[PDB]
């Protein structure tokens, strides 16, 4: 008899998509994208130690890489008039990018 | 150190994609952006480490990480350099 | 005046540049006036950067310019923003936009 | 695949 | 031990420009990067064109055309215009 | 009665992309791009000459950048559920290169 | 002069791509990339020429001028 | 010679002159120029030996450049060296997408 | 007339030992000068990027070997790094 506040789907996510293209904090939370870091370098040489600096400069590198791929990836998804981002958006963008094969 | 891809959870991705300018999101992706960002971190941590052993060091520096990125294409800005 | 940076009217290190392009194995031999020209062109750029980083600042009625004032400015100047275009600068963030098509009718 | 020499 | 840096430079272009103007230590590390990687590609540009003409000096010519090359259209307009002006009063004083 | 072999709308296009696919000769008639080429740098430097192999070395390059792109507009139109390349999948390549702004 | 990259040439190059369709308005397009492609190289390449005191555009100059862009050209004195 | 004295094809001498001469350093060490050769030597080995495969898949006894593209293209470690690199006469591998075949 | 020098003759000879039964063009052999040329310079230049990071005026075959296996991929570098060493020793075993 009342009913909750419910936003139409597709609202919060544009609420979401200005704030956080207003901002500049790292989104990755820190401790899991340092523990990975780790995992993947053991792979090269065990016993590694990191820079903090290091591993900020790994972060920031990688969420921005990331960053620049969804946008690539939502323009070939609006391409083939969709709205949703699927894993054939990201394929093609890494395609036409040159880095996938 | 096992299983710490996962720890890019679901909703990290989505702030990515968010930041990205994606209003919606498929459920298949989360597990292609782990791939995708696993296949980038190895091919810059390769070269960090290679950087990081030609000095003869056991730390891997800020700095041998820019020298990584410059070198692939993606120059960063504010940690040296 | 001592300095050559004051010879040139620059604030830029003349000396400093010379040195690094001496130092850098660029060449055997560096001419007297490249190390002007490179500072000049070097604080040009730099002024440039500037200019529009602290317009960035002031929009946001902020006295410091921080790394969001240097991408805005970079990535809003056509010119600027092809010559970096393959940078990543910390801390800088996006442009915000958001694509026609999300928005709702 | 992998190479020879 | 010293570090060596272009932010006091940056800080007198900075102040020239917007007297009323600071920048944070992050802004003016990203900046002091900035200076130096174009310091390196202006320099490796004049270095392959020095070598490209059989020639073992880098002038300002050859820092010149590098700039021509390396530069987008505007950008490079002025920055030659700067570095001609600043040549030509160095020579003169 | 009477009747030509018309071949159906798509496979003398199957037949040129397998000769074309085979060969290596260049596309694009010399004379004409030579022009092009002139012109193009004429407003640049006046009375400039051209060495032969200047002008073959930039129509190589030419060709080359447009096959890539071509297959690169191919994989976009595709990714549209798509067989024809249109305008638009010339620019979604190229902004996703990095080419255009 | 641009219109002398005819219709069938842009055909052919697409061919080439593995292009089986082509859209009627993709000709004129693809002029245009071909125009800017054109004279950001034939810019770099006049612009070594001119810092080599050289009225003549030789084939190293294009060469030089495709490495800076990241597009290496072999067969041609690399 | 110094290519004898490592075994190898390449001319340790010339390497070691364009090292010098090249501005990449100060002084160049005596193992340098014999590595670089090794590595050069290695490399236009490997190619060769893919061009030659693709010349007598074609039945050719010389390499042109198309085999030098296919040798290139079709190894996935070569092409990724030579990502940004443009062939002169080297054409494309025939490829042709599934959707674009006839049913 | 001008004496140009060129990577032809040693190209001509490693196809004689990979192929010994097999001519090259002129173009091909261009085109080999050309990667030749360019892998060279590669690793050159990483190699003394490499130097100047380091804080070190001299090239030598370790920063060689660095520049290889960080501009080669993986197996191409394990045997192109693998050669270098072995070329190496052979040469320091002689004098």
């Amino acid at each position: 008899v009342k009913k909750p506040h419910r936003y139409r789907p597709g609202t919060v996510a544009l609420r979401e998509i200005r704030r956080y293209q207003k901002s500049t904090e790292l989104l990755i939370r820190k401790l899991p994208f340092q523990r990975l870091v780790r995992e993947i370098a053991q792979d090269f040489k065990t016993d590694l130690r990191f820079q903090s600096s290091a591993v900020m400069a790994l972060q920031e590198a990688s969420e921005a890489y990331l960053v620049a791929l969804f946008e690539d990836t939502n323009l070939c998804a609006i391409h083939a008039k969709r709205v949703t981002i699927m894993p054939k958006d990201i394929q093609l963008a890494r395609r036409i990018r040159g880095e996938r094969a | 150190l096992r299983d710490n891809i996962q720890g890019i959870t679901k909703p990290a991705i989505r702030r990515l994609a968010r930041r990205g300018g994606v209003k919606r999101i498929s459920g298949l992706i989360y597990e292609e952006t782990r791939g995708v960002l696993k296949v980038f971190l190895e091919n810059v941590i390769r070269d960090a480490v290679t950087y990081t052993e030609h000095a003869k060091r056991k730390t891997v520096t800020a700095m041998d990480v820019v020298y990584a990125l410059k070198r692939q294409g993606r120059t960063l800005y504010g940690f040296g350099g | 005046a001592k300095t050559r940076s004051s010879r040139a009217g620059l604030q830029f290190p003349v000396g400093r540049v010379h040195r690094l392009l001496r130092k850098g194995n660029y060449a055997e031999r560096v001419g007297a006036g490249a190390p002007v020209y490179l500072a000049a062109v070097l604080e040009y750029l730099t002024a440039e950067i500037l200019e529009l980083a602290g317009n960035a600042a002031r929009d946001n009625k902020k006295t410091r310019i921080i790394p969001r004032h240097l991408q805005l400015a970079v990535r809003n100047d056509e010119e600027l923003n092809k010559l970096l275009g393959r940078v990543t600068i910390a801390q800088g963030g996006v442009l915000p936009n958001i694509q026609s098509v999300l928005l709702p009718k | 695949x992998x190479r020879x020499x | 031990t010293r570090k060596e840096s272009y932010a006091i430079y940056v800080y007198k272009v900075l102040k020239q420009v917007h007297p009323d103007t600071g920048i944070s230590s992050k802004a003016m590390s990203i900046m002091n990067s900035f200076v130096n990687d174009v310091f390196e590609r202006i320099a490796g540009e004049a270095s392959r064109l020095a070598h490209y003409n059989k020639r073992s000096t880098i002038t300002s010519r050859e820092i010149q055309t590098a700039v021509r090359l390396l530069l987008p259209g505007e950008l490079a307009k002025h920055a030659v215009s700067e570095g001609t002006k600043a040549v030509t009063k160095y020579t003169s004083a």
